[PDB]
């Protein structure tokens, strides 16, 4: 047997005292005991570790992952698509599926959108993205993402002694 | 004049599953042995997607009734009636009424909003929070399409329409009418001549205000009063926790770790153990999916009833006995 | 070959690891097996090993390895597991 | 389709053809493969039946609602709001 | 009645009585038959 170097803060194959696997590790505020050497969780999974040599506590957290969604306006109209990575901060993602990212990166509450432009207008929801965000294909034409609107705005002229009566039907 | 309340569930939590990570994990040989099966995960994904879209359809059907946004006039005088306990409060940053706050502070959700994004469960933070532990097995929770700032807008629009235009806004254009005349119209509807209201307006207004204050106070000093809206959260949490905990079982295999079966042994006898583990976990997933389907059907029935009540009690006056409250119906007001 | 407007799900994504951490960190005696007359089957001689590093092929190469049959274990895996708990009985 | 497509899976057996399983080996160890195939097919059938039952319940609820609408909106005139169309209801006509 | 009657099924095992399996065959191969029988009874309960 032999030994190698000790790296931190990057989710890589860890092998602390035999125990193998993968995960990212950061600092922690927890106390082991002199007879304590290994951590656990609510569902039989390692949480923290004690260095077999340096004798301090680190943790374990597997790398990020999640689903992938493709948003398309239909092959009949165009051939452009947008990609949504569910539940992952994409300032922290850079592997599977597409190996090449791009520009026009928008951060939402249900992941982050790649290849779509964010505008300030408000239309009806065409393709539901989530958390109040929708997407559409519009004009040079491209895919845009916006916040859905609830309808027109009007106020009823309520008054002390005013009543409106119809004069014709349909 | 009596004011009663009725609580109705409308939707449950959207969920997604992943066989590749849950069943096997980071083992390619187990992935190949799972690919050996024809198709036992396309159906699960399809069913969960159907449930997820059905929840949004339920919410949209119940709440998105009128495609207009009415606003109450700046001067809040309605003939002595005093609706400040159900109209939105501009003082708070959230635009919720002083009653919706009580309904929101008495239900303990799992995680309001979604800020995790696999960037919060870092270090010792993971494996202590329940949400991180669930998210680290292959189970994710999707956010709803309509946030909590739009349902409040819908309810406020409905309230403004029903207190500034009667029931005429649910059958065409909105036509304004003074409130002490809408009251007379409703009194004539139930079978009492309209001069009773015009001669007892002050007493009726005082009784209405007292009833509103009474329910506002009594919604807090009560043991539960909200079990229907808590049972959905409790059931979802319990089901997810059981599904996560099911991984520790052996199902007759020599070990519960996939890395001690593929390795530490030979293929011809490790195939049996891997097959046993895969079959057990697949059966657990199937049981979870079937339970979710049944619960979704029940929630759909409840949402249909809620939509019917919203259409009939609020947007009009109902002559059905014991449908919209107990007694002779006058009107109703919605809250989220 | 033609798809309609909407949003669909596809293959998932994962972040791969980069390096490999290793922070693993004796020679127990085999003499009593080699020393003394090997007894009979009803008086087998047992040795218990603990907290040591063993070497099987060094001991077996001295002898003539005729046959090897096991249960719940294999000779391939007998030289790969950790020390755990280990008891060897030798006899004639 | 799914049900038929479930007939091309050996469920961990060496092959998915009954005659092939019977031949080329001794029946005592063919019995385990046969039972594996039988259990897989039975599980597929049970899943199909359960999903059919759930869908039948949903269709039954829809049919009950349709019968109620036919009884109330068509054969008479209903005052229930938005039950028989937006606006003030006058009359309904059915079509198959 | 169906649930009660379903108890008398081999489920691919050597016998349907727990005494007859624990009498002649050594545990290493009795575990397989017991596992099959238990899995079958679990399936019956789940369907019910
Ligand atoms: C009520 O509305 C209808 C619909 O527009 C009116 O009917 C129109 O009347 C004038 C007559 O010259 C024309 O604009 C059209 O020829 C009519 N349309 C139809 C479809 O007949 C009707 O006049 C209105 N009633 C009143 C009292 O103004
Ligand atoms: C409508 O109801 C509100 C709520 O009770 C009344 O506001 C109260 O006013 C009194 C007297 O100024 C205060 O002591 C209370 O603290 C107020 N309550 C709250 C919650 O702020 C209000 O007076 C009623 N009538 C009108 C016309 O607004
Ligand atoms: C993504 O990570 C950055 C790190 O600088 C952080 O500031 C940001 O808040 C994260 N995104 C979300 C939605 O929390
Ligand atoms: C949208 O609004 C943000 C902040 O209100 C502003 O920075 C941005 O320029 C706006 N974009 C457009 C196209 O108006
Ligand atoms: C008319 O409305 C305002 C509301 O403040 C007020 O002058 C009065 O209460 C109402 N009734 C009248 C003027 O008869």
């Amino acid at each position: 047997k032999k030994s190698t170097n000790l790296v931190k803060n990057k989710c890589v194959n860890f092998n602390f005292n035999g125990l193998k696997g993968t995960g990212v590790l950061t600092e922690s505020n927890k106390k082991f005991l002199p007879f304590q050497q290994f951590g656990r969780d609510i569902a039989d999974t390692t949480d923290a570790v004690r260095d077999p040599q340096t004798l301090e506590i680190l943790d374990i957290t597997p790398c990020s992952f999640g689903g992938v969604s493709v948003i398309t306006p239909g092959t009949n109209t165009s051939n452009q698509v947008a990609v949504l990575y569910q539940g992952v901060n994409c300032t922290e993602v850079p592997t599977w599926r597409v190996y090449s990212t791009g520009s026009n990166v928008f951060q939402t509450r249900a992941g982050c959108l790649i290849g779509a432009e964010y505008v300030n207008n408000s239309y009806e929801c065409d393709i539901p993205i989530g958390a109040g965000i929708c997407a559409s294909y519009q004009t040079s034409q491209s895919i845009i993402a916006y916040t859905m609107s609830l309808g027109a705005e009007n106020s009823v002229a309520y008054s002390n002694n005013s009543i409106a009566i119809p004069t014709n039907f349909t | 004049i009596s004011v009663t309340t009725e609580i109705l569930p409308v939707s449950m939590t959207k969920t997604s599953v992943d066989c590749t990570m849950y069943i096997c994990g980071d083992s390619t040989e187990c992935s190949n042995l799972l690919l050996q099966y024809g198709s036992f995960c396309t159906q699960l994904k399809r069913a969960l997607t159907g449930i997820a879209v059905e929840q949004d359809k339920n919410t949209q059907e119940v709440f998105a009734q009128v495609k207009q946004i009415y606003k109450t006039p700046p001067i809040k005088y309605f003939g002595g009636f005093n609706f400040s306990q159900i109209l939105p409060d501009p003082s708070k940053p959230s635009k919720r009424s002083p009653i919706e706050d009580l309904l929101f502070n008495k239900v303990t959700l799992a995680d309001a909003g979604f800020i995790k994004q696999y960037g919060d469960c870092l270090g010792d933070i993971a494996a202590r929070d329940l949400i991180c532990a669930q998210k680290f097995k292959g189970l994710t929770v999707l956010p709803p399409l309509l946030t909590d700032e739009m349902i409040a807008q819908y309810t406020s629009a409905l309230l403004a329409g029903t207190i500034t235009s009667g029931w005429t806004f649910g059958a065409g254009p909105a036509l304004q009418i003074p409130f002490p005349m809408q009251m007379a119209y409703r009194f004539n509807g139930i079978g009492v001549t309209q001069n009773v209201l015009y001669e007892n307006q002050k007493l009726i207004a005082n009784q209405f205000n007292s009833a509103i204050g009474k329910i506002q106070d009594s919604l807090s000093s009560t043991p539960s009063a909200l079990g229907k809206l808590q049972d959905v959260v409790n059931h979802n949490a319990q089901a997810l926790n059981t599904l996560v905990k099911q991984l520790s079982s052996k199902f007759g295999a020599i070990s519960s770790v996939l890395n001690d079966i593929f390795s530490r042994l030979d293929p011809p006898e490790a195939e049996v153990q891997i097959d046993r583990l895969i079959t057990g976990r697949l059966q657990s997933l199937q049981t979870y999916v079937t339970q979710q389907l049944i619960r979704a059907a029940e929630i759909r029935a409840s949402a249909n009833l809620a939509a019917t009540k919203m259409s009939e009690c609020v947007l009009g006056q109902s002559k059905r006995v014991d449908f919209c409250g107990k007694g002779y119906h006058l009107m109703s007001f919605p809250q989220s | 070959f033609t798809v309609e407007k909407g949003i669909y799900q596809t293959s998932n994504f994962r972040v791969q690891p980069t390096e490999s951490i290793v922070r693993f960190p004796v020679e127990c005696d085999f003499s009593p097996l080699l020393s003394g007359t090997p007894p009979q089957v009803y008086n087998f001689k047992r040795l218990v090993f603990t907290n040591c590093n063993y070497n099987l092929t060094k001991l077996l190469s001295l002898f003539s390895v005729n046959d090897f049959t096991c249960s719940q274990i294999s000779p391939a895996a007998i030289a790969s597991n950790c020390y755990s708990s280990l008891i060897l009985d030798y006899f004639s």
